[PDB]
């Protein structure tokens, strides 16, 4: 019933879509064809460490600190060490999740220099967390999703290190026009100040009539006495909206932690000669009746078609006030094509000459490993295994936020729109069936996706492996180009700061393992508290 | 020094052709409505050099608008056809309300424009018609002191009859 109600929607907004998605693409590809990779240093911050835009890691001098400080790199680096040091500190109830995240955090940010050593442990700490969990008689298809200990949480990062390489060679481009079909779709029509709603929304959450399309000529700041700037927008975008728009047009190539901020603009509208007066979204000349702010747009200021305006040095509600499925339907088909594009990338053994990256490979070959290990034939467990371990936690992760791969700007609307591909990305990963509004658009679109999955792992499978020895040199390659990216000493002296909360627990186990204890470890480690 | 000075008035009364037939000495032609400008003219008055900046604002669509241009303003120059009685009683209804309200105690040099039209015969034709007649200098000049105009003067942007006196005025007056 539900099935033959939508397919006669699409049928209508069929044609409007290929003139529509049309627009975009020669719209998006002149807009960069004729990209703002966070460098490596960037990017992996924003993703071992959320919402920090703060230090220490890139960053002190001390003198009775670096005498100590080569004590707990050497002595980290030791195999039962850094094992047991885990472990012990695991065992106890006192920290949580959100502690074993940076801690595992911390160490990627310290033995950086030595990748191929960390995924020896690494290898080991996943071991037993299956082990352990299997033990228990833990259900196969619910152990990576979701539990995300201390391990887990350093496989996030393995992948997060390995993988940077290949969101450059290939997966790059599909995301960036993925952000960019979005940014310049909403833009499209009107779009909320206030509620961040939009007209084109994609989520049936933030979905908002009569506007019309004018054409301004900006003057480039950057410049001067030299041809102007035209800039598409609506006669209902806020003062602020606008000052968005001209700084995306005319810092196109500039990235943007680099282009002056909206706010520290003002709007000018530029008439007659040496006339130009300063609009700003709040002054003096501003509408309203009754007890309320009404934000200054186009119409209010009345703009006229093609008027000319320069950005210069800056010295309540907007619009909506509280079968609409044909619309949703016109964005869904839209941006049919830019998904697609990223969900083959994604889903891709061998493309644009970039093979797959060692690291997945490495890492789903050592999943049938453990997989085998344990005589688990049930294609759909270790199916699940891998979703949960890359898919579901790396992919999405950039999906729903892309400036951590980018440098630019998520905007209000555009979030609300990953976020639906985000969820049908998740899905289609799901090994699990499914009888709203998300699972009903891309209805005929999840069994598809699902197949790529299958496929794709499928043929990771049939692969030859990665010998132990060109692991360790690709591993060693990656280690040394990004060495001392990060400051060393800022991460392990973080990490010892928690060996002096628990030094009781840790001490008991360094010296209850006849393998700590046979090296003299413990030993080690006593001088490396003291002295510091 | 610089003195900041706005011209408002109804529309098609001769606010840019003042603005024009001064600032570049020259009459235009055809008339197209202003959204807002900006001219320049730096004269000296008595021996003191001025850096004098008109502003040619709009005249009912820009009202929302307008304001923009009263900010920082020295003096003002309210503007009424001397044949279009029309215009004349919108100086104590329409603009001088205004005026005072955003830039009060600020000075204000009321003006009647196309003083060409007043010695005129073909003008009259449509006038005597239409029941109305032009506005006379005492008319106007009473006008000048009900609305606490520093001055009453009359000019014609086209001959520039007096058209120099007006400005000269409109920077002794600040
Ligand atoms: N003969 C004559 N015509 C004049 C004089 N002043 C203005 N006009 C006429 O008045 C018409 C409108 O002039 P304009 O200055 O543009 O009026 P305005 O006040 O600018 N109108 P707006 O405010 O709507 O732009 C023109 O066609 C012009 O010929 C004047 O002193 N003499
Ligand atoms: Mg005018």
């Amino acid at each position: 019933r539900l099935q033959l109600q939508m397919d006669n929607l699409e049928s209508r907004v069929a044609l409007e879509c290929k003139e529509a998605f049309a627009e975009l693409q020669t719209d998006i590809h002149e807009l960069t064809s004729d990209i703002p990779f966070l460098d490596y240093r960037t990017y992996a911050m924003r993703v071992l460490f959320p919402g920090i835009e703060d230090h220490p890691v890139l960053k002190e001098v001390q003198a009775n600190v670096e005498k100590s400080l080569t004590l707990f790199g050497q002595l980290l680096t030791k195999k039962h060490f850094l094992l047991t040091f885990i472990r012990t500190l695991e065992a106890q109830r006192s920290f949580s999740m959100r502690d074993r995240g940076n801690v595992a955090s911390l160490i990627m940010t310290a033995l950086q220099g030595e990748m191929e050593y960390a995924t020896g442990v690494l290898k080991q700490l996943l071991s037993d967390l299956i082990e352990k969990n299997l033990e228990s008689k833990n259900h196969p298809k619910l152990l990576l999703r979701r539990t995300e200990s201390v391990a887990e949480k350093m496989l996030t990062n393995w992948f997060t290190f390995l993988l940077y390489k290949f969101l450059k060679e290939c997966a790059g481009e599909p995301l960036f026009m993925l952000y960019c079909a979005i940014k310049q779709q909403m833009e499209k029509g009107p779009i909320d100040a206030i509620t961040g709603e939009a007209r084109y929304s994609l989520s049936e959450d933030k979905l908002i009539i009569d506007y019309k399309t004018l054409t301004l000529n900006c003057v480039n700041p950057e410049h001067e006495n030299a041809p102007e700037v035209p800039v598409k927008g609506l006669n209902c975008d806020t003062v602020t909206q606008v000052k968005e728009k001209l700084l995306d047009a005319v810092y196109k190539g500039v990235p943007y932690s680099q282009r002056p901020k909206a706010g520290d603009m003002d709007l000018e509208w530029r008439q007659g000669r040496m006339a130009r007066i300063i609009l700003q979204d709040e002054d003096v000349t501003t509408k309203i009746d009754n007890d309320w702010k009404r934000l200054n747009t186009l119409a209010h200021y009345q703009v006229t078609d093609g008027s000319s305006v320069a950005l210069v040095p800056k010295q309540l509600w907007h619009l909506v006030k509280n079968i609409y499925l044909t619309r949703l339907l016109a964005t869904k088909g839209t941006l049919q094509k830019f998904v697609d594009d990223l969900f083959e990338t994604i889903f891709s053994t061998a493309h644009r000459g970039s093979a797959l990256p060692l690291a997945i490979k490495y890492m789903f070959d050592f999943l049938d490993e453990q997989a085998d290990k344990h005589q688990i034939h049930d294609s759909d467990v270790r199916h699940t295994w891998k979703s949960n371990c890359l898919p579901l936690r790396f992919w999405v992760n950039v999906i729903k936020n892309p400036q951590f791969v980018f440098d630019i700007h998520k905007n209000s609307i555009t979030d609300a729109c990953l976020s639906v591909v985000a969820q049908t990305f998740m899905d289609s990963c799901s090994t699990s069936e499914h009888k709203p509004s998300n699972k009903l658009l891309y209805a005929k679109d999840i069994p598809n996706y699902k197949s790529w999955v299958e496929r794709y792992y499928a043929d990771i499978a049939k692969m030859p492996a990665i010998s132990d020895q060109d692991m360790s040199a690709y591993l060693a390659e990656q280690s040394r180009l990004h060495l001392s990216q990060f400051n060393s000493m800022s991460a392990l002296h973080e990490i010892y700061s928690y060996i002096a909360k628990y030094k009781d627990e840790i001490l008991v186990a360094l010296e209850k393992d006849e393998q700590a204890r046979r090296q003299r470890l413990r030993s080690k480690l006593e001088q490396v508290v003291d002295t510091m | 020094q610089a003195i900041k000075c706005v011209v408002v008035g109804d529309g098609a009364v001769g606010k840019t052709c003042l603005l024009i037939s001064y600032t570049t000495n020259a009459f235009p032609g055809e008339y197209i409505p202003t959204v807002f400008d900006n001219y320049s003219a730096n004269v000296m008055v008595d021996g003191k050099p001025v850096n004098l900046g008109l502003w040619d604002t709009a005249g009912e669509d820009y009202d929302r608008l307008r304001p923009l241009s009263y900010p920082q303003t020295d003096v003002f120059l309210i503007c009424f056809s001397l044949v279009s009685p029309a215009s004349f009683e919108n100086v104590r209804a329409k603009w001088y309300p205004e005026v005072r309200h955003h830039c009060p105690n600020t000075p204000i040099i009321l003006v009647g424009t196309k003083l060409d039209l007043r010695d005129d015969k073909d003008t009259i034709e449509k006038l005597k018609e239409k029941k109305l007649t032009p506005i006379t200098y005492p008319q106007g000049l009473a006008m000048a002191k009900e609305i606490g105009a520093v001055k009453y003067l009359e000019c014609s942007a086209l001959t520039q009859r007096g058209l120099k006196t007006v400005f000269d005025e409109a920077i002794r007056a600040v």
